[PDB]
RNA sequence: AAACUGGGAGACUUGAGUGCAGAAGAGGAGAGUGGAAUUCCAUGUGUAGCGGUGAAAUGCGUAGAUAUAUGGAGGAACACCAGUGGCGAAGGCGGCUCUCUGGUCUGUAACUGACGCUGAGGCUCGAAAGCGUGGGGAGCAAACAGGAUUAGAUACCCUGGUAGUCCACGCCGUAAACGAUGAGUGCUAAGUGUUGGAGGGUUUCCGCCCUUCAGUGCUGCAGCAAACGCAUUAAGCACUCCGCC
């Protein structure tokens, strides 16, 4: 049975990225929509459109490719897992790939990037690394 | 692409190997050579060749070694970020280092690293130590190094926005 | 509901034409006394056989058509009486649908 | 090669119509495969039960030489 | 094993509203009828190990639905388990 | 393992042993023999002397003693 | 402070179950029954061999063998069908009829409203051989006897032959018990066979084309692997829980 919908979302993105085609659909959720917006703001996704009929979903993602069809996201990783949770303090916020990648952190004032958190000096649960 | 072999290149032997083939009667013996090639400015290639004597072998290997070359980016004598290169049972981790610290790296990987002009870097081999596969894994890990400009170009951003 | 069967037996060839009626009526009765609604009973044909059964190479075929609830002790009574007779040679009881 | 039980739309087999059954047995009495007769997978199961039923009730020979 | 008239006979008295085939009352009552009949069959045919598997799986299903009913409404639970005659 | 299996039953490593075990000794004077007192050397009295022949493929007569 | 994990009051239908309408099957337990063949028995005809091997011999036979014809008695296994077919959690399950009974698949959209997954300790089942009590005993056959072969042959080969192999009830609890591949769930090119269903078209389509569920095989891409290889039935990409090095 499904136990980690955030990990399922991340693996859909990675699986459809590696085979290099240009759409993807998932059942919706308040957290996945948050990280879809964060993925859109930084430049990994091209767009995101919200359909909704009679159950939770859905969310459509439009991937993005280089000028010679090379990939802008190269991998993607789930950090906190149901079974071993990872909490970070305001001075422990991580810097993935020397700033060339982002981390995603949930705090008392939103689900935000790792820059926006070490500018506010808070910490929380660590969702993912995307580099 | 092809970095074409038209430069000032300082080669280096990394290994040799007495290799046989049993035939009717007795035994044949050749010599296999492993060589690196570079200019200590950021272009490094490896190549191997075999012959019946050691000079002929090392020659054919430098011949082979020059046909391949990699770009090896860096940001002031230090690799841009941290990579792990894996190729068939050889795992090699590489980290950015501090200014004037040197190269702390093992036998095969330090040849590769020094002939590309790397000055300050730390390494470790979490794998097997067969020279060929160590060299191949190291080159496999340099190819993952990303420039700061290219990332800013691929995304819709500028630099000094993501650093 | 009920279940439907088809009983098919083989009478001895060399009997007369009154013991035959006696036998047919006898088994109709002893089917019905246990709550087995008989709904057809006919003669079929006189045939020779593809091998001799006891010493006989002909026999007269008779078929009946009967329903009953699946638990009634009727259709086993037919078996228990038929394998001890002297004019019947074989029988096959079979669920019909 | 067409399934002759599908030629007509025949629903029941009845193990009694030894005229229909007699075309699925060889010239010695043995059952013929699903290939040499081109019938289906389940009609073959029904036909086999039919002729096994027939042989017991003395409508059909087990072996036939004498 | 129960017929299709016994089944509707006993789901027309543990229903709550009309059209009520769900509702863990209905399910544990019908499962109880099944487990009784299968216990009879096992006593008669006690080396039918392949039907005992199904018996045990029915028992597991009923115990699970009972746990659910209890954890959400104790009143319905007590009233049922009085009405149906179990909880030894 | 899952980290729940690890929490139920932790990791255990191997135990190392010397190759000079008769050099962690204890007296036999008042009660018994005590093992805490790792020594660099011990002394004794030789109860025999002589020679012996080595393994394969060496060849000699190597001098030795037995000591209490 | 209030995003996430935990607690409390609610609400929902996609997971999970139930109802209604259908389908396939060597799934299991009990009780009867059929034909082919082997053995022994009875009777007729019948003359000197039969049987067996790389060659022979032991064995059976002129108290009439083998062969051949007709009749009886008993036991065990089910030819053709039969198929990389079907069913079962595994061990396993093949003649036929009836009685009692477990699970799976497909459509629908009445219903309940997260009732789910995994599972240390514990229980249940578990090929063959073996053990106990009482039956049965045709063929085969450890042990054993006799004949051969060899340097020897407490073997392989031939003639015999006891437990056992079979039934009822108890015990045992192990196998290369194997796909040497734990269970649940989602995602990731294509091509081609076959088993059981459901839809649309042309419509004697009931034989053909297309779509779609669940099984079962072959080839092959990304990716993985130390190579062999695996590849929507993963040994790929990921999360949960157990067993083990």
């Amino acid at each position: 049975v499904m136990t980690d919908p955030i990990a399922d979302f991340l693996t859909r993105i990675r699986n459809a990225n590696m085979v290099k085609h240009e759409t993807l659909e998932v059942p919706a959720s308040k957290i996945k929509r948050d990280i879809a917006e964060i993925l859109k703001r930084e430049g990994f996704i091209r767009d995101v459109e919200y359909i909704e009929d009679d159950k939770q979903g859905v969310i459509r993602v439009f991937l993005k490719y280089g000028k010679n069809e090379e990939r802008v996201i190269t991998n993607l990783k789930r950090i906190s897992k149901p079974g071993l949770r990872a909490y970070v303090k305001a001075d422990e916020v991580p810097k993935v790939l020397n700033g060339l990648g982002i981390a995603i952190i949930s705090t008392s004032e939103g689900v935000i990037t790792d820059k926006e958190a070490r500018a506010k000096n808070i910490g929380g649960e660590v969702i993912a690394y995307v580099w | 692409y092809i970095d074409p072999k038209h430069l000032e290149l300082e080669d280096r032997v990394v290994a040799i190997n007495r290799v046989t083939k049993v035939v009717k009667g007795g035994r044949r013996l050749r010599f296999a050579a492993l060589v690196v090639v570079g200019d200590k400015n950021g272009h490094v290639g490896f190549g191997t060749g075999k012959a019946q004597e050691v000079p002929e072998a090392i020659r054919k290997a430098i011949e082979d070694a020059k046909k391949n070359l990699v770009e090896v980016p860096m940001v002031g004598s230090t690799i841009p970020h941290e990579v792990i290169g894996v190729f068939g049972g050889g795992r090699i981790l590489m980290k950015p280092a501090v200014e004037g610290s040197g190269v702390a790296a093992g036998g095969p990987v330090r040849a590769v690293l020094e002939l590309a002009g790397v000055a300050d870097i730390t390494s470790k081999s979490l794998g097997s130590n067969t020279p060929i596969n160590v060299v191949r894994a190291t080159v496999e890990g340099l190819k993952q190094l990303k420039r700061a400009e290219e990332v800013a170009a691929l995304r819709g951003k500028s630099v000094e926005e993501i650093i | 509901q009920d279940t439907k069967y088809e009983i098919m037996y083989i009478i001895r060839p060399n009997i007369d034409e009154e013991a035959k009626t006696a036998l047919v009526e006898r088994f109709d009765t002893i089917l019905k006394d246990n709550g087995a609604e008989v709904i057809e009973s006919k003669d079929w044909e006189k045939r020779r056989l593809a091998y001799e059964m006891n010493g006989f190479r002909e026999g007269i075929y008779h078929i009946v058509n009967v329903t009953s609830p699946s638990t009634a002790g009727a259709i086993n009574e037919f078996d228990r009486l038929a394998k001890i007779n002297d004019d019947i040679i074989r029988h096959m009881i079979v669920k019909v649908e | 090669k067409v399934d002759y039980i599908a030629a007509n739309h025949i629903e029941y087999i009845d193990y009694k119509d030894t005229e229909l059954l007699k075309r699925f047995i060889s010239e010695r009495g043995k059952i013929l495969p699903r290939r040499v007769t081109g019938t289906g997978a389940k009609n073959q199961r029904k036909l086999t039960i039919a002729i096994k039923r027939a042989r017991i009730m003395g409508l059909l020979p087990f072996v036939s030489d004498e | 094993a129960i017929s299709q008239e016994r089944k509707n006979e006993i789901i027309k008295e543990y229903a709550r509203h009309e059209g009520d085939t769900g509702s863990p009352e209905v399910q544990i009552a019908v499962l109880t009828e099944d487990i009784n009949q299968l216990n009879e069959h096992a006593r008669t045919h006690k080396k039918d190990h392949h039907s005992y598997r199904g018996l045990m799986k029915k028992i597991g299903h009923r115990r699970n639905l009972l746990a659910y009913l209890r954890k959400t409404d104790i009143q319905r639970y007590r009233e049922l388990i009085q009405r149906l005659g179990l909880r030894r | 393992p899952t980290i729940n299996q690890l929490v139920r039953k932790p990791r255990k490593s191997k135990v190392e042993k010397s190759d000079s075990p008769a050099l962690n000794k204890g007296y036999n004077s008042f009660k018994k023999t005590q093992t805490n007192v790792n020594s660099p050397q011990k002394r004794g009295v030789c109860t025999r002397v002589g020679t012996m022949t080595p393994k394969k493929p060496n060849s000699a007569l190597r001098k030795y003693a037995r000591v209490r």
